[PDB]
RNA sequence: ACCUCGAUGUCGACUCAUCUCAUCCUCGAGCUGAAGCAGGUUCGAAGGGUUCGGCUGUUCGCCGAUUAAAGAGAUACGUGAGUUGGGUUCAAACCGUCGUGAGACAGGUUGGUCCCUAUCUAUUGUGCCCGUAGGAAGAUUGAAGAGUGUUGCUUCUAGUACGAGAGGACCGAAGCGAGGACACCUCUUAUGCUCCAGUUGUAGCGCCAGCUGCACCGCUGGGUAGUAACGUGUCUAUUAGAUAAACGCUGAAAGCAUCUAAGUGUGAAACUAUCUCAAAGAUUAAUCUUCCCAUUUCGCAAGAAAGUAAGAGCCGUCAAAGACGAUGACGUUGAUAGGUUACAGGUGUAAGCAUAGUGAUAUGUUGAGCUGAGUAAUACUAAUUGCUCGAGGACU
RNA sequence: AGCGAAAUUCCUAGUCGGGUAAAUUCCGUCCCGCUUGAAUGGUGUAACCAUCUCUUGACUGUCUCGGCUAUAGACUCGGUG
C-alpha cells in the first residue's frame, strides 16, 4: 500500500515544504505506512521560511494517506490528500493552526488538543 | 544432462511393462449383434433412444 | 480438557455488527447434529471414543454390512459414522447441538478442508521469495530454489531426505484452534463464527473443543437498532 | 520401552543377513506381562 | 511464442462454436467432438429459448449469432426454423436437444458425437 | 440436507434498519451518524454522494465522498451497520452505476439533481 | 604436487538455506571498590531473529538512518547442468608509462558472447499389483515423527524500594504490538479472456436504425464465481519429568562445619511429554467391527461345475477435486451436471413506440436488456436392463 | 608556457567546497608532476555523436508484492518420430 519515500507537504506554520520517509523505526519488515503512525523521515525541501533545513533526519507523524486504510472498528477511511506533522516530542507542534484533517485514531495516545486545532476531525 | 553408461534390457522393461495396456467398459446390444463399448452406440443402428443412427 | 463438539458445514461468511456496533468476520455454518453410536471406552476399546453417526439418508441406498451393523447396533440409519477419540462419552442415540454442547463465549478449536490448487509451485505452497527481475530476465526465475550443501567428491554430494519438491498442494483438511463461540441459533442448525473459513466452496469443518484450554465464556453478543422511521 | 534395547543389543550382536532379522523377528520380548505365547508351554531357562 | 500456429484463444472458440451451431441449424443435426458437441449445444439451447418469443427485438437478438451456410441461407434458415422448429420445442422445459456418442474419426481417431433436433 | 441459502435475509432481519433510504449511483445523499463518546455525542454528517453501491443483502456497502472546504475524502460505509441514518437529499439522471468519473470531478461541474 | 592440466562453473548479487557455538540479542544464574539508575566479570544454554539506503568489477571498505542485539566460522574460499556477466585475464581501442620492437605495466578506461530435451543415486506428491492371511470395508490405535516451540513497547501495580538529592529498577496483571505460520476473498484492493454499458473507422446486410468481424479480448468503466493482497481473522501459551549454570538441609571422610560420598527441593527462550496433523508394506503387516456364503461331490474342501450377495474395477452425469490416475456423490431404484422456472447482482431506462427539437437532443417506455461460474424445486436432456473378476474361511 | 589524482598521480578512500538523510559517483579549489609537456600537440572551443558518464522532471509490476486469463507446449489421444 503506503511504501515510502513519497513526498508530501505538512499540516501548520512550519516553514518546512516537502519531507520524504527514510526507515522504520524498531522492528524492520513493516515495509508499509499507517496513519497517525511516528516515523523516522528524511526531510526533502525545507526553505529558510520556519526552522527546518534539509539534511535533518527526526520522527516525524504521517496522518494522511491517499491509498487509506481500514479502522478494525468499521471505518474504511480513504483519503485524497497528503500531509504529515513533527511534534517536539509534545502534544504541540510548531504551527499556530493545524491544517488538514485528522484521524482519531491518535486518540488512546494522547493530542486532542490537535483534533480541536485542525480544520477537521475523522 | 547424461550418464556415463547404457540403459540395459530390464530397465527399458521396468519402463516398459508398466506401460502395458489395460481393460475397456463393454456394453452388449440388447436389441442386435456388434458387441460394443459402454455408453456408446452399436454398430448396427438400433439403439435404445431409437435407431439415432445406422450399421455402417 | 473436556472435549465436545460437534460437526459442521460452511453455508456462508459475511460482516455480523456484534457490541460496541463494530464488524466482526463471522461465517454461517450449518453444524450437523450428530446421534452417537456408543462410546469407546479405555480397558474396553483400548482407545476412548465417543461414536457419533451423521449423513442421514435413506434405506434403499445402504450397504447389507454396514446396514447389518447399524440394526446391530440398533443405531438409526445415518450413511457414515465416525469416532472422536478421548471425547466425552455419551449415551447411545440423543440430540447433539452446539447450543448444548458449549456456551455462548468459549474456545473452540476447527478442522476445514483447503482449496485444491493442483501442482503448484514452491511461492505459491511454501511461500519462499521472488527476487527482482529487472536487469536482465531471460531464464526461468521460479523453479526449485538453489541449495548447495553439497559439491565434490565428499561434501553432501546429494540432498537430505523431505526436501519440499513437486507435488500437490492443498486439498487437504487443517485444524485451527482457539476461535471463539459467537452465536447460538437452532433454527436450521445454524452457528455463528469469528474469522475467515478455511475451504474454497462448500467445505467442511470439524469442530471440537481448543486444546490450549477448555474455553471461558464471556459475554459477547450482537448489538442492533431495527427501528422504523 | 526397554525391549527394543534388547532388540538392537541382540541385532548388534549377530551377523548382518536376512537371517538375522528373521530371527529378530523369532524373539518375543516387552516390557508387561501379559502375552501370547505363554499358553504354548514355555520351558523357563536362564543364560542360554 | 513467435511463428507457429498462432493462436486457439476463446475468439476462435467462439468463432467455431457460431459456425457450428449455424452448419446444425443448417442441416438439423451434426456430427462433431463430444467436448465441442455440449458447448454447441448450449448455446443452441440458448438460441431456442430466445426464438421461442417472436418479435422484431427477438429477430435482432437472434441475428447476432448466424452465417449463411451452403441448402441454407441465413434468411431461409430464420425462416425455417422458426417457421417450425421454435413452436415445436415451445412446450418441453429444457433439454431440447439430444447429444449421443459417436465413434473415432479416421482421421485424428478422436472421440465425436451426433446432436440430433427438430423432433 | 439442503439448504435454501436464503438464510442471508434470517441473517439480515437480526441487522436490518426498517426505514433505509436506498441509492444509486448518481444520487448525492447526506449521512447522520451517531457516535457514542459518553461525553460528546458527535452526530457525523457526510455528505456527497454514493460511488459504488454493493448489494447482495447484508454485504451491502458504499462509498461517499465528501468535500469539507475542498478536502475530497471518499470513506466506505455499510448499509446494516447500527447507528447510521441515511437522509435522502436528491436524486441525480444515474448515467452508469458505479461512477468512476465521479472520483475525479469536482464541484461546478456536478449533475443535475431532483429536488 | 597425490590425482582432477585426455576441462574443477573456482566471484559478487539473488533464492534456498543448513550445520557449530567461541548465542550477538534473546533465557537464567553466580561473582562483582554493583546505593538505585546504570553497570562490568564469570557460567550454562540456539527457540526465533540477528535490519536498511548508498558508492565501489565488491560480501569487503566506508557514510548515514534503527533494536535489547544488526554475530562469528563453514559448504573446490555455499550456491553459472539455478540465473546474470557486473570483470583482473581476451581478441577491438584509448590514457599515462616502459621496452629500439613485435608488445607489455604485477596500471586505469570505451565496448563485449558464459550451453544443455534428466539415464540413475538423491527429493517431493500421485497412482496399479499383491501382501495385508478366510475376503471386503468402517472406526481407529500408535512404533517411529515432523511442524512449532520468536520478540518487544507502554501503563496500572510504583516515582515504589533504593541514595537523601537529581535519577530511578526485575517482576503480578493488562493492552499495544512487530514478524511469521495459517484462512479466504467475508468487507477494502486486484482479477475476472464466451459477462455487459458508453464507444469511432472499414466492410457488408435495398436504406435510417440496428447486428457482426477486424482495428491492442478497437478501446474506457465496472463487475458473477473462482484467485490473489494491498484485507482482517486464530496463535505467539500454560503445564510436568529430568534439568545446565546455581544455591541447597542434613551429614561424614577428616569427633566443628561443609549441595555429596547416602538421602533430600530448587532452577535456563536448552531436551522431551503437552499444542497441529500425517502416520500399519510398522514384514513390529496392530485391534475391534459387520456383511459373504459354507448350494452336493472327481483332485491337494467347495473350479471337477455351479464361482459374493461383501465388494472391486471399467463407462458415463458430473465436481470440493481435477496432467492421467485417483478424489466424492450419482447413476433410472433416478435429481448427479446442464438446464426450465423464479431470484441476487450489475450491465443502468435495450429496441421500439409517443411527445417537443431542422438536427443533435429533453420526458413516460422501463431497472428495461441479460447473465460464464451466483440462489433454490425441477425426467426436460444425459447418466444402458452394460462388461469383468469377485465366498465356502484357504493351513495349528 | 600550459595543464595539472582525471581515460593519465604510488602514497588515495589525493586537501577543501557543493550537493547527497546518507556520495569509494561527479563537478569545481589547492596541486605527490618516479612518468607535466607544447604540433606521436599545451590549452579549449559553436553543432553533433546508436560516444562515455553524472542529476532531475514525468513515469511505471524492477522492488515493495505478486495474482487472473489468453494463447505454446508441458497432460491425455491418435501418426511419424
Amino acid at each position: 500500500m503506503v511504501s515510502f519515500m513519497t513526498r508530501l507537504n505538512v499540516a501548520d506554520n512550519t516553514g518546512a515544504k516537502q519531507v520524504g520517509i527514510i526507515k522504520v523505526l524498531g522492528s524492520t519488515r513493516k515495509r508499509y505506512a499507517f496513519l497517525g503512525d511516528v516515523v523516522v523521515v528524511s526531510v526533502k525541501d525545507a526553505i529558510p521560511s520556519g526552522m527546518v533545513k534539509k539534511g535533518q533526519v527526526l520522527r516525524a507523524v504521517i496522518v494522511r494517506t491517499k491509498k487509506g486504510q481500514q479502522r478494525k472498528d468499521g471505518t474504511h477511511l480513504k483519503f485524497d490528500d497528503n500531509a504529515c506533522v513533527l511534534i517536539k516530542e509534545d502534544k504541540s507542534p510548531r504551527g499556530t493552526r493545524i491544517f488538514g484533517p485528522v484521524a482519531r485514531e491518535l486518540r488512546e495516545r494522547g493530542y486532542n488538543k490537535i483534533l480541536s486545532l485542525a480544520v477537521e476531525v475523522v | 544432462a547424461v550418464q556415463q553408461r547404457r540403459s540395459s534390457k530390464h530397465r527399458r522393461d521396468k519402463r516398459r511393462s508398466h506401460d502395458a495396456l489395460t481393460a475397456q467398459a463393454l456394453s452388449v446390444c440388447q436389441k442386435c449383434g456388434k458387441k460394443k463399448l459402454f455408453h456408446r452406440v452399436c454398430s448396427c443402428g438400433m439403439y435404445g433412444d431409437l435407431r439415432v443412427k445406422k450399421a455402417y | 480438557m473436556e472435549i465436545r463438539g460437534i460437526f459442521g458445514v460452511k453455508v456462508g461468511m459475511s460482516q455480523v455488527f456484534t457490541t460496541n456496533n463494530e464488524r466482526l468476520p463471522i461465517t454461517v455454518i450449518y453444524c450437523e447434529p450428530n446421534q452417537v453410536a456408543g462410546v469407546k471406552t479405555e480397558a474396553k476399546d483400548k482407545y476412548s471414543a465417543t461414536l457419533l453417526s451423521f449423513d442421514t439418508v435413506e434405506n434403499k441406498k445402504l450397504n447389507k454390512p454396514q446396514q447389518g451393523f447399524f440394526e446391530k447396533n440398533n443405531l438409526k440409519p445415518t450413511k457414515h459414522l465416525q469416532e472422536i477419540r478421548n471425547m466425552t462419552g455419551f449415551e447411545m442415540g440423543q440430540q447433539i447441538t452446539p447450543q448444548n454442547l458449549f456456551q455462548v463465549g468459549e474456545y473452540v478449536d476447527v478442522s476445514a478442508i483447503s482449496k485444491g490448487r493442483g501442482f503448484t509451485g514452491a511461492i505459491k505452497r511454501w511461500n519462499f521469495k521472488i527476487g527482482p527481475l529487472g536487469h536482465g530476465a531471460g531464464y526461468p526465475h521460479r523453479f526449485q530454489g538453489s541449495v548447495q550443501a553439497g559439491r565434490g567428491g565428499a561434501s553432501a554430494q546429494r540432498v537430505f531426505k523431505g526436501k519440499k519438491m513437486s507435488g500437490h498442494y492443498g486439498h487437504e483438511k487443517v485444524t485451527v484452534q482457539n476461535l471463539r463461540i459467537v452465536g447460538f441459533d437452532e433454527a436450521n442448525m445454524l452457528v455463528l463464527v469469528s474469522g475467515a473459513i478455511a475451504g474454497p466452496e462448500g467445505g467442511v469443518v470439524l469442530i471440537r473443543t481448543a486444546k490450549k484450554k477448555p474455553g471461558v465464556v464471556k459475554p459477547i453478543e450482537l448489538a442492533v437498532q431495527t427501528e422504523k422511521a | 520401552q526397554s525391549d527394543k534395547l534388547v532388540y538392537n543389543a541382540v541385532k548388534g550382536m549377530l551377523p548382518d543377513n536376512r537371517l538375522s532379522r528373521r530371527w529378530i523377528t523369532k524373539v518375543h520380548v516387552f516390557k508387561g506381562d501379559k502375552h501370547n505365547m505363554e499358553a504354548q508351554k514355555p520351558t523357563t531357562l536362564n543364560w542360554s | 511464442s513467435y511463428i507457429n500456429k498462432p493462436g486457439k484463444t476463446s475468439a476462435w472458440r467462439v468463432m467455431t462454436v457460431r459456425q457450428q451451431v449455424s452448419a446444425v441449424l443448417a442441416y438439423g443435426k451434426i456430427e462433431t467432438t463430444l467436448k465441442k458437441a455440449k458447448n454447441t449445444q448450449k448455446r443452441l439451447d440458448k438460441l431456442i429459448t430466445l426464438a421461442k418469443v417472436d418479435n422484431f427485438n427477438n429477430r435482432r437478438q437472434v441475428k447476432k449469432w448466424l452465417l449463411n451456410t451452403n441448402l441454407f441461407d441465413v434468411d431461409q434458415l430464420m425462416d425455417h426454423l422458426f417457421s417450425k422448429v421454435a413452436p415445436k420445442y415451445e412446450k418441453t422445459p429444457g433439454g431440447y436437444s439430444r447429444v449421443l456418442k459417436l465413434g473415432p474419426r479416421r482421421g485424428d481417431a478422436t472421440e465425436m458425437a451426433i446432436l440430433q433436433l427438430t423432433d | 440436507k439442503i439448504n435454501k441459502q436464503a438464510l442471508i435475509d434470517l441473517v439480515e432481519q437480526k441487522q436490518l434498519k426498517a426505514y433505509v433510504p436506498e441509492f444509486s449511483a448518481g444520487d448525492e445523499v447526506n449521512v447522520a451518524i451517531k457516535l457514542k463518546e459518553k461525553e460528546k455525542v458527535r452526530i457525523q454528517n457526510f455528505t456527497g454522494t454514493v460511488l459504488r453501491r454493493r448489494g447482495k443483502g447484508i454485504s451491502e456497502t458504499f462509498i461517499v465522498r465528501k468535500t469539507t472546504d475542498g478536502i475530497p475524502i471518499e470513506k466506505n460505509f455499510q448499509i446494516h451497520n447500527p447507528n447510521i441514518s441515511i437522509e435522502l437529499k436528491r436524486r441525480g439522471k444515474v448515467r452508469r452505476a458505479y461512477i468512476s468519473y465521479m472520483r475525479e470531478r469536482s464541484g461546478k461541474a456536478a449533475k443535475i439533481k431532483e429536488r
